[PDB]
RNA sequence: CCUUCUCAAACAUUCUGUUUGGUAGUGAGUGAUACUCUUUGGAGUUAACUUGAAAUUGCCUUAAA
């Protein structure tokens, strides 16, 4: 059964949901049209929130940036519109907990405003990077001989080489040469390695768990904010710490 | 000639009528002298300078401010029915008795010496239609201020008992213990009739 | 109307003397320095446990 | 019987921004905090003043 | 007797056909479902009809739903009795503004235009009111 | 009763530990370098039956399950003679856990903040048409006539 | 230039036809006050329905005697100031009677985002907040989110709708920024808004305030500022439902549809 | 039973000044002559007031069990 609480909050979240991500695209739209006659803001800032909690407000370039979005789950009461759909098959997070790797340009920037309220975003660091792929990785590829959608782990090299090989990738380490310094093959490995799966915070529900939950869902919404606004400036969190809370 | 107002919209009309009458000589008729130090509390507090007279006070108090409302332009006082006999003051315009008096035939004589009024809903000159929309919004944040003075919450509690007690030792038929308390605490803003 | 006619206490408006009696017991208890104040409770496990 | 450090400075913020005008020192919200009457005010202060100059 | 048509008033911001088909389809079939708006801007009047197709429905959410706490307004109901059917709701969205302007010349409306002021001037002289130019 | 609870959540009374740290918070700040009258659920029997009788009270939540029943027999029929808007809710634990208690056989909410007064109001008039609207007939008929 | 003769000539009509041959002031009190000037334009912001008030810059004061003779009136003129979160936390009501009684003007109550959200959420209470209150002043940020926070009832008058005021020196917030932006707004601009139709009155207000000598500099500037910003049509006088009077009237504007 | 579009530039430093742009609102009703357009249909404006958020039908799933 459905109780009738429920069903009405649905409806007034997904309210301010379309009616917020229809904001932005008007707002984004106009803004690479160059008809920036009368808008609120025609240029790009990016919130930078670190650890006594500095939020910095700095202005986004040109230059092509290397993101780790992460998934979060948020709002509550939320339903996925269609425009949330497409961008989340597109970077393939329909799963709560799963990260991905992409690079940040003038195009892919004006889509991360729409998804920002169920993604958390940040750029990582070599370490979290390369640690994050040793101990986590899955290939889609063939079984025994009938099988296909087996997804297993990156236990060998020679896998990489089968899979890979002529584009001059040989190995799990050279994969992470080109995810980290961004190149040729990038496009390659990326969707190879296609999501990660990140475990969940505290991960549990009982005694410790609960108040160990607690104290995190209070920490979410002093850490990550919700702008609603169309010159909602994206929130970068550190994905060092962040990471090593998930790994 | 007189208002019709109910016991909610009593001391709100009075209120109503005091800020626009600033500039004016008008005259408050109360039965008892313990009402007159709950009203010329609230409306020096939200500053309507009115002047103070009851039985309650000392003589020189009440010959020296009396002395001042007759020397003056602008003034307003609030005085009981039997405190401001024989000395009645020409510089006047409304005379406006709020209670029921203490004699309904010695009134007449109290006017023709200004323009006469009563206010009754529970119980010659013209009646006076009234509108119900432009009353001051001045009751709620009348039930903030009682609630939070204890002066003003004493001097309400021994404003709304003398008034009621004063309403049950009248003589005429009308004035005989109709009133329902639930309209007749608002007036002194409460909850509850005390 | 209520059933009886009490009237009504001053400290049922004024902020309350028992809490000034508590607070006001606490403040001894910092200049004698038996209590030690919530700012140098953080101080003394910061320094601590590690 | 002497009055406290407290008490003293209350006394103090009273004084200096009134002076004697009990009415107007009593009706004052922020610093007569506890609803206290004229006759208490101005014996307090007295003893204040007897205290100092 | 009663009938399964059914009224609801007393409705939550944001509670529409879409939520009012979903929720009471629990108690069960419905027939037939609408919500009376706004047709300035497309927004509800808080209070909408639906029919079941059983009657003894119509009655036990009639039975369940009469005095509901639901987001700062209770929901009420109440059953109609045989005939008084569901009749003209319609769905009216958001009616946006259509630039119907130019059409007549310009020298045609300016002169419409001084038909209208000389007259204006000649109205002010009609009731105690004189004014120059 | 959710809905009346998650109004009553609001107004815990502030619990031995939350009420120490604070003035003691007090006092090391105040000693060395204003506040409204807090609101709270009002809990013992004394001194509900005391704030009704008084008019003081705008909800009084009674607990159905009593250890001597004889305690709160006179208490609704007292609220509906007083005109105070009651509810008999289902568990004293259940009452017991909104206000620091193991059990509180009545809660009570006399003053409320503006932000809750209009919710309070409507939780009065949903306990009214929900509670005592349905249950007139529950002055008549003596209960436990099951087969 | 408008001729200034023809001002003298219509506010001295508008005093001829105030002056014509009930114990409260319901409807006959402001028919006799309520002066507005109209302006019509071919589609004013013809299909943006914006909510923002045109601080159209004037001379001379007309607050000011609305203050000082407001508290002569039952409906009492009182000051509000709407901040952000941050900014009850670091300024008090006290700094601004402490600035601002200088001139001699008072901030009656000063109010968060949190309470509109909060306390004033109840249809009701917002209603009987708002109306209560004549001059609304908003913090540059808030007046973006106020249309949701405060509601539709708070913006069909011109009083309850709110004046964006700068409190933002460089984005840090200053006390200064704001105690000269209040008088500014206060005594040298009166706010309009802005319909996406073609008519527009201007809300002057009561007839009696600034002797007609003074009425005609409020009027001459408003033209002033009115037609050199915005093409127009024409500009009328009235009091409420008067025979009209026809101020300006351009017939060079037309040409272009 | 979720809570709401919580700031940007261009110029100027008088210890913050000017200019530019940014807001689509619960519903229902009472309402005294004016504004332009349209060609008859109200289209869109223009004071004010009523009201417990009131109401009888205008043609992703560790936010779970």
């Amino acid at each position: 059964f459905v109780r009738a609480e429920s069903i009405v909050a649905k409806t007034l979240a997904t309210s301010r949901e379309k009616e917020r991500i229809k904001r932005v695209s008007i707002l984004e739209d106009k803004k690479a049209k160059n008809e920036t006659q009368h808008i609120a803001s025609g240029k790009d800032f990016i919130l930078k929130i670190t650890e006594g909690l500095i939020r910095e407000k700095t202005t986004y370039d040109g230059k092509p940036a290397l993101l780790f979005i992460v998934r979060v789950r948020g709002p509550l009461a939320v339903n996925i519109p269609n425009k949330a759909f497409k961008i989340l098959s597109l970077l393939r997070l329909v799963e709560t907990n799963t990260g991905v790797f992409v690079k940040l340009t003038k195009n892919v920037y004006p889509l991360l405003k729409v998804i920002a309220p169920y993604v958390v975003i940040g750029k990582p660091s070599l370490s979290s990077i390369r640690s994050l792929i040793q101990k986590r990785g899955r290939i889609i590829y063939k079984g025994e001989n009938e099988a296909e959608p087996h997804e297993i782990v990156l236990n060998d090299n020679n896998i990489v080489e089968e899979q890979l090989g002529d584009h001059g990738i040989i190995c799990v380490e050279d994969i992470i040469h080109e995810i980290a310094t961004m190149g040729e093959s990038f496009s390659v490995c990326n969707f190879f390695l296609q999501p990660f799966k990140l475990n969940r915070e505290v991960s549990g529900f009982g005694s410790l768990n609960r108040l160990r939950k607690i104290k995190q869902r209070e920490a979410e919404s002093r850490t990550r904010q919700f702008s609603n606004a169309a010159t909602a400036p994206v929130i970068e969190v550190d994905i060092d710490s962040l990471l090593a809370k998930l790994n | 000639g007189y208002v019709v107002c109910d016991s909610d919209k009593r001391f709100l009309l009075l209120f109503s009528f005091l800020k626009r009458n600033q500039k004016k000589k008008i005259i408050v008729f109360l039965s008892s002298c313990n009402s007159v130090k709950y009203y010329a509390e609230l409306l020096n507090y939200i500053d309507l300078p009115v002047l103070e007279l009851h039985g309650k006070q000392k003589q020189q108090k009440r010959t020296n401010t009396f002395f001042e409302f007759c020397n003056a332009e602008r003034g307003i006082l609030i005085c009981t029915d039997v405190a401001a006999r024989g000395l009645d003051i020409p510089a006047v315009d409304w005379i406006i008795q709020f209670d029921p008096p203490d004699d309904p035939r010695d009134y007449i004589h109290r006017v023709g010496r200004g323009k006469s009024l009563m206010f009754l809903t529970p119980n010659p000159l013209n009646e006076y239609e009234f509108p119900e929309n432009k009353i001051a919004n001045v009751q709620s944040q009348l039930e903030k201020l009682i609630k939070s003075n204890y002066y003003l919450h004493q001097t309400a509690k021994d404003g709304y008992r003398s008034y009621l007690q004063a309403y049950a030792s009248h003589s005429l038929k009308t004035v005989y213990q109709i009133d329902k308390l639930d309209l007749a605490k608002v007036a002194k803003s409460y909850g509850f009739p005390v | 109307m209520p059933l009886t006619a009490v009237p009504e206490p001053k400290r049922r408006f004024v902020p309350s003397k028992n809490e000034a009696k508590r607070v006001m017991k606490i403040v001894r208890a910092i200049r004698e320095g038996r209590i030690i104040p919530p700012k140098k409770l953080k101080e003394m496990k910061e320094k601590e446990k590690i | 019987r002497s009055q406290s450090e407290r008490e003293e400075e209350w006394l103090e913020k009273l004084y200096k921004k009134h002076g004697d005008d009990y009415k107007k020192m009593f009706f004052d919200k922020k610093l007569n905090i506890y609803q206290q009457s004229e006759g208490d005010l101005k014996r307090r202060l007295l003893r204040w003043k007897k205290r100092n100059g | 007797e009663y009938s399964g048509i059914i009224y609801v008033s007393r409705l939550p911001h944001g509670f529409h056909e879409k939520e009012l088909s979903k929720y009471f389809a629990q108690f069960g079939d419905l027939k037939e479902v609408r919500l009376a708006r706004n047709k300035k801007t497309g927004n509800s009047r808080h209070y909408g009809f639906l029919e079941f197709v059983n009657k003894e429905d119509a009655m036990i959410a009639q039975e369940s739903m009469n005095n509901y706490l639901l987001m700062g307004h209770l929901l009420q109901v109440r059953v109609l009795p045989k005939g008084a059917k569901i009749e003209k709701l319609y769905k009216y969205k958001k009616r946006v503004l259509v630039e119907k302007g130019i059409t007549k010349p310009v020298k045609q409306l300016k002169d419409n235009m001084k038909q209208k002021h000389e007259e204006r001037i000649k109205k002010l002289a009609k009731s105690g009111i004189e004014f120059k130019w | 009763a959710a809905e009346t609870f998650k109004l009553f959540n609001k107004y815990r009374p502030e619990t031995a530990a939350e009420k120490k740290e604070r003035l003691t918070k007090e006092a090391a700040a105040v000693a060395e370098g204003a506040s409204p009258k807090p609101y709270a659920v009002k809990y013992g029997l004394n001194h509900v039956v005391a704030l009704i009788e008084n008019k003081k009270a705008k909800l009084v939540l009674i607990a159905n399950d009593v250890d001597p029943i004889e305690l709160v027999v006179f208490l609704p029929a007292l609220c509906k003679k007083m005109g105070v808007p009651y509810a008999i809710v289902k568990g004293k634990a259940r009452l017991g856990t909104l206000v620091n208690q193991k059990t509180s056989a009545v809660a009570a909410l006399t003053e409320v903040r503006a932000e809750d007064e209009a919710a309070l109001a409507k939780l009065v008039s949903t306990i009214d048409a929900n509670f005592a609207d349905k249950y007139d007939e529950v002055k008549k008929h003596w209960g436990g006539g099951i087969l | 230039a408008i001729p200034r003769e023809r001002v003298i000539k219509a506010v001295n009509e508008l005093i001829k036809f105030t002056s014509k041959p009930l114990l409260e002031d319901d409807e006959e009190e402001l028919k006799k006050d309520l002066q507005l000037i109209v302006v019509n334009n071919k589609s004013f912001t013809g299909t943006s329905k914006s909510f923002k008030l045109k601080l159209l810059n004037v001379k001379h004061s007309f607050y000011k005697p609305w203050k000082e003779a407001s508290a002569t009136a039952v409906k009492d003129f009182k000051v509000l100031l709407i901040l952000k979160d941050s900014d009850i936390k670091k300024v008090s009501e006290d700094d601004l009677f402490d600035q601002l009684d200088s001139e001699g003007i008072k901030v009656d109550e000063i109010i968060c985002g949190k309470d509109l959200k909060t306390v004033y959420k109840a249809y009701e209470a917002r209603n009987a907040f708002i109306s209560q209150f004549s001059l609304i002043l908003a913090d540059d940020s808030i007046v973006t989110s106020l249309p949701k926070l405060m509601g539709g009832k708070a913006y069909n008058k011109v009083e309850t709708t709110p004046i964006s005021i700068r409190t933002h020196a460089n984005k840090e917030f200053s006390l200064t920024t704001l105690t000269n932006n209040i008088k500014k707004v206060y005594m040298n601009q009166l706010p309009v808004k802005l319909p996406r139709g073609t008519t527009l009155n201007v809300h002057l207000g009561n007839l009696e305030w600034l002797r007609p000598e003074e009425f005609v500099d409020n009027v001459e500037l408003i033209s002033e500022q009115l037609i050199k910003a915005y093409q127009i049509r024409s500009i009328f006088i009235k009091t409420n439902r008067s025979p009209v009077l026809p101020l300006y009237y351009n017939q060079d504007v037309l040409d272009e549809l």
